[PDB]
């Protein structure tokens, strides 16, 4: 148990070795895959590059001839689980909808934006990774009609969600782009003071280079913008958080 | 204008509409048949007796065309024909008997005896009704064939499938009579006047060859012993194939010159070969039975003048009790050796000849795969053989899982075929000749323009037709003495084939199935009605069914796991596998590694150099010590990135407080994509706990062995939609190593692996280039072993990555790394 106990750590801290000298030391070490290891301190992402592009630069000439424009685009590339087109669309939810036939028939064929915003099971808060709210308020149920405009070309899409506010039926959630990649599920509240309806802008980023959860919910003032909209609610004063709470 | 007639079994009814025309003769022998009905018994278990109404509705068909006779028109034909189109229109929703019977026996609790006596009662009632199948089905394999979509072949099973074949016989005149009974009295015929014709048949033929007597009688039928002797056996097993083949046309509601058109090539196995070409010459209704005269001719003289030449002997009894008391066979002419290649066996066959003189010595007659071989010669001799082979097997309950894979006792399997004749030995040679002036004596000569389709010759391959010299004698060649090379001949590209042979899910359709396994080809056993579990390979069902259900393809590696190449918007070139898609960055990937990928430094940097890795817990002792590091790697790493963790199996305490920890993390929502467990495959209970409640993307796990694996396909299949990294490791890997060989594990399991879309299958060990790792990213790496490709999701790199610029291993470590030379996959074990 002494001699054998804790054998590893010496390596990568020589220093705390009798002599500073690595033949003393216990170093795991593949025989195979030794014989591809004689390039030291070569960075991480160049070793790694350095394979994937091995891999591309083969498959495009074994497969492509040589020729990168026959490669298929996409908007982005990830977030497919591996168990396996109409522009002004309408969609009624019952109680008895599914719940995947409704996410799919929502997001559409086309990868793009929707897509994404659709089927992505999670989001980036920060570096956190907090369930996707598109998918909770879009989950199906009485009432609510779903309007498409634009639906085949994503740029311009704009997908309206209509529920039966006092007996009459008015728009909940207005899901468009705003700048390139910027998504606004801008949530209404009707029921106020002076018939005027507040919109409260949930903004968030989209990045295709993240094929994984493309979807990030922006943070800066976003306590700003529900502050705002229950400044709109609440206070019948002009917005001002610059007063002191003392 | 009709009234309501109901007939019941207990709580199970049917009800018809009967015109109140023909009410009285109808609600006549509705009393009749709920008189010979028997009573119903709790679960309807006990035989004669329905189970459902579509078996009860059948039941009355039956007894109802008992009682029609087809000559004279009836007060039973009309009623017959009302209760046959109301069956048809209620239960066979389009589709064929068949599919309807394959759907009871999935769906309900009815045996396969009662689905028999279901058919062959509906197929009683079409004939008695005046209803021929003279419409062409709308089977959807043949619609799709008739497409072009679809390619077939039909093979022909041979001697030694089964030692119970004449029960397959029985089976067919009992269940398709009203089809078949009238070829199957017309080959009794041919056969007893094949007899007394012969100089010597009476001979041989000691309890007769009156088949008739013994499938109408079964009391009469002789004992097995008589029926597996060739001069039998051997015309017998043609009938059987040609009675398939009839039942086949019969169904589809084709002619067999029109069935023979739909096929783009036939062959058989060793004796099934002369059916193939008997079949590939066929043409119509009229001018089929010229075509089962030949073969049935042709079968005749091999089997008596085999039979004359080298007849079986008294073997001696101490023999048959030392083969019986070590769970091996009865001595036989033919020996099966599986799990040895051909070479081995070759070497052991020589050593045995070397012993043994001329006229004794032993040859391998089958070549059926790659490691399945039949050897065959004077049981005897085979026995000598089984000896020197029963030397060098292990026994088949030893753990050699601890043994370095080369130093393990190679273990095997030798079992006596179920045959009585020593086909495709010299033993058989002096036949040849005395065939041939039989074949000549009643001008039974096949002719290349009279074939239509290529049929494949058994030891070269080559197609039939473009022999210049006799067919027959080429063809009696390649049965008694000629070796079969199976793999040569069946290298034809075909979308399905149809075994028509004996064996049912024992013969020849399910060995050509194991050994182009992958290669996209279905195999449809055309024989027998059953439910294949695994779907692996199809039932007659599968050949008559009209739905989506008829043309099942079975995948092809190469092209399903295909990689491919995808861009982003931003022009990025991604690999595209299965695992890649899901991830959404390249299919590499840096496996947990204590001490290399501790540091919350390298996890990060490489997360941001944009690959997946994982967080070895194995130099984290404390869930606190752990939840320090994880906030280390979250603070450096960039927005919506992610990174793994390694959690070790074995130790226990480890799991304790890691598994909880990385549960709050995930509650919380820490960018914790998946969980690897290394060293262990964890028991379904635990394994099915971390997917539930764990609430990751995907879960990595690292089989050490086949056990290992099955448990992890077991884990997969108890959690269908949720992704499994199967991080697969030979025992050449860095750091702690099982024995396993990185190649033969993978062969011996890719197939069930892959029929599972949710195992994310990664190869690692021994990579650290491009170059080394496209073979197995192509598949091409499996085409040494003699496979089809088998190409693999993604890749682990563990040794590569510790001489990296961001590893904290010690620089003076970096250069004792460099500097081992290391040796190939070949040297590794030393
Ligand atoms: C220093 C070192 C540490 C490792 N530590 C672990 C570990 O903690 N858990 C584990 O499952 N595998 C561990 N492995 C095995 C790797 O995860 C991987 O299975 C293996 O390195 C791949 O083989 P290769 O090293 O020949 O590429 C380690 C390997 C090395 C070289």
């Amino acid at each position: 148990i002494f001699f054998k106990k804790d054998s590893l750590w010496q390596s990568e801290h020589l220093e705390a070795v009798v002599d500073q000298d690595v033949q003393r030391t216990c170093i795991l070490h593949g025989p195979v895959a030794a014989q591809f290891t004689k390039v030291i301190d070569e960075p991480i992402k160049s070793i790694m590059d350095g394979i994937h592009d091995g891999h591309i630069k083969k498959l495009l000439h074994q497969y492509y001839g040589d020729d990168e424009s026959k490669i298929p685009a996409v908007e982005y590339f990830g977030g497919e689980s591996p168990v396996d087109s109409e522009d002004s669309a309408v969609f009624k939810a019952t109680s008895s909808t599914d719940e995947e036939s409704w996410f799919k028939a929502l997001a559409g064929s086309e990868i793009n934006w929707r897509h994404a915003s659709f089927l992505c099971s999670f989001i980036t808060q920060d570096k956190m990774f907090v369930s996707n709210p598109i998918r909770k308020v879009f989950k199906p149920s009485q009432g609510m009609v779903v309007e498409i405009s634009n639906g085949n070309t994503s740029s311009k899409t704009v997908v309206t969600l209509s529920e039966p506010v006092q007996g009459e039926l008015k728009p909940t959630v207005i899901l468009k782009l705003l700048k390139e990649n910027i998504i606004q599920m801008e949530m209404i509240e009707n029921r106020t003071m002076d018939g005027k309806p507040v919109s409260l802008p949930l903004l968030y980023n989209f990045n295709p280079d993240n094929g994984f959860a493309p979807i990030s919910e922006v943070m800066e003032d976003r306590n700003q913008r529900i502050k705002e909209m229950y400044w709109k609610l609440w206070i019948d004063e002009p917005f001002n958080l610059d007063f002191d709470p003392r | 204008s009709t009234r309501p007639l109901t007939l019941s079994h207990g709580s199970l009814e049917h009800v018809l509409l009967v015109p109140t025309a023909s009410f009285f003769i109808a609600s006549q022998l509705q009393e009749q048949f709920n008189k010979i009905l028997p009573e119903p018994t709790e679960g309807f278990a006990a035989d004669d007796e329905p189970t459902t109404p579509a078996e009860l509705v059948g039941k009355f068909l039956g007894y109802v065309s008992s009682l029609v006779e087809p000559s004279k028109v009836g007060q039973f034909d009309q009623v017959l024909n009302l209760c046959l189109t109301e069956f048809e229109n209620c239960y066979l929703e389009g589709n064929d008997i068949h599919a309807l019977a394959a759907k009871l026996l999935q769906e309900n609790d009815t045996t396969l005896v009662k689905t028999k006596e279901l058919i062959k009662n509906y197929i009683t009632a079409r004939i008695m009704a005046k209803r021929p199948f003279d419409k062409k089905s709308n089977s959807a394999l043949f619609r799709a064939v008739g497409e072009g979509n679809a390619q077939l072949v039909a093979i022909f099973g041979g001697q030694g499938n089964t030692d119970d074949y004449f029960e397959e016989l029985r089976d067919l005149y009992q269940t398709y009579h009203v089809l078949v009974g009238d070829l199957i009295k017309f080959s009794a015929e041919t056969l007893s006047e094949l007899i007394r014709t012969t100089l010597d048949a009476e001979k041989v033929f000691t309890q007769g060859l009156n088949i008739l007597e013994w499938l109408e009688n079964p009391s009469n039928t002789p004992d097995k012993d008589y029926l597996l002797s060739i001069p039998i056996s051997c015309p017998l097993i043609g009938v059987i194939q040609l009675a398939h083949y009839v039942v086949t046309a019969k169904l589809l509601g084709f002619t067999p010159g029109e069935l023979r058109s739909y096929l783009k090539g036939a062959t058989g196995h060793s004796q099934g070969l002369v059916t193939a070409v008997a079949i590939a010459e066929t043409d119509s209704w009229e001018s089929f039975f010229v075509s089962v005269r030949k073969a049935i001719t042709v079968l005749f003289f091999i089997g008596v003048r085999c039979y004359e030449a080298y007849p079986n002997t008294s073997l001696p009894p101490s023999i048959l009790e030392d083969s019986l008391e070590n769970n091996e066979g009865v001595p036989s002419p033919m020996l099966s050796i599986s799990n040895l290649t051909q070479e081995q066996v070759q070497d052991y066959v020589n050593k045995t000849n070397s012993h043994l003189p001329a006229g004794k010595q032993v040859e391998i007659s089958l070549v059926n795969g790659a490691k399945n071989l039949v050897v065959s010669g004077p049981p005897q001799s085979l026995y000598g053989l089984n000896l020197t082979l029963r030397k060098a097997k292990a026994p088949s309950g030893l753990d050699q899982s601890r043994i370095p894979f080369s130093e393990r006792k190679l273990k095997f399997s030798n079992r006596f075929l179920p045959v009585a004749s020593p086909f495709h030995s010299h033993l058989l040679v002096p036949a040849s000749d005395l065939i041939n002036k039989d074949l000549v004596k009643n001008n039974v000569s096949f002719n290349a323009k009279d074939i239509q389709i290529p049929v494949y010759d058994t030891f070269d391959g080559s197609d039939l037709r473009v022999l210049s010299g006799s067919i027959s004698e080429r063809i009696v060649d390649c049965i008694i003495r000629l070796p079969v090379k199976w793999e040569t001949t069946t290298q034809f590209k075909a979308t399905h084939i149809l075994d028509f042979g004996p064996g049912g899910a024992s013969g020849l359709g399910v060995l050509t199935h194991r050994n182009k396994d992958g290669t996209g080809v279905r195999v449809i056993v055309a024989g027998t009605l059953d439910i294949n579990p695994d779907d692996d390979y199809g039932f007659k069902q599968e050949i008559f069914d009209v739905t989506s259900n008829g043309l099942k393809k079975n995948p092809n590696w190469l092209e399903e796991y295909h990689p491919k190449l995808i861009k982003n918007k931003s022009g990025k070139i991604f690999v595209e596998t299965k695992f890649s898609k899901l991830i959404g960055r390249p299919p590499l990937l840096v496996p947990g590694m204590t001490p290399c990928t501790v540091s919350p430094d390298f996890v990060a940097a490489t997360t941001n150099a944009g690959y997946t890795i994982e967080l070895a817990g194995g130099g984290y002792f404390s869930a606190a010590g752990m939840t320090a590091a994880i906030d280390s790697v979250v603070s450096q790493i960039e927005k919506g990135s992610t990174f793994g963790i390694n959690l070790i199996y074995v130790n226990p305490f480890m799991l304790q407080w890691g598994i909880p920890l990385i549960k709050e993390l995930r509650s919380k929502g820490y960018p914790i994509q998946f969980l690897t467990i290394g060293a262990g495959v964890p028991s379904l209970e635990v394994a099915s706990e971390y997917i539930e409640t764990l609430g990751l993307k995907y879960l990595g796990l690292k089989p050490g062995s086949i056990d290992a694996i099955s448990q992890v396909i077991n884990i997969a299949k108890a959690h269908p939609n949720f992704p499994i990294a199967l991080q697969w490791t030979g025992g050449r890997g860095g750091g702690h190593h099982s024995f396993e060989d990185a190649h033969t594990p993978m062969l011996q399991m890719y197939s069930k692996i892959r029929r599972h879309p949710n195992i994310m299958l990664i190869f690692g060990s021994g990579f650290g280039s491009a170059d080394d790792t496209y073979p197995y990213l192509t598949g091409e790496w499996s085409t040494k072993f003699d496979y089809p490709p088998m190409p693999f999701d993604g890749f682990l790199f563990g040794s590569r990555v510790m001489i990296a610029k961001e590893v904290k291993t010690s620089p003076d470590a970096k250069k004792c790394i460099a500097a081992c030379t290391g040796v190939p996959d070949d040297k590794w074990e030393q």
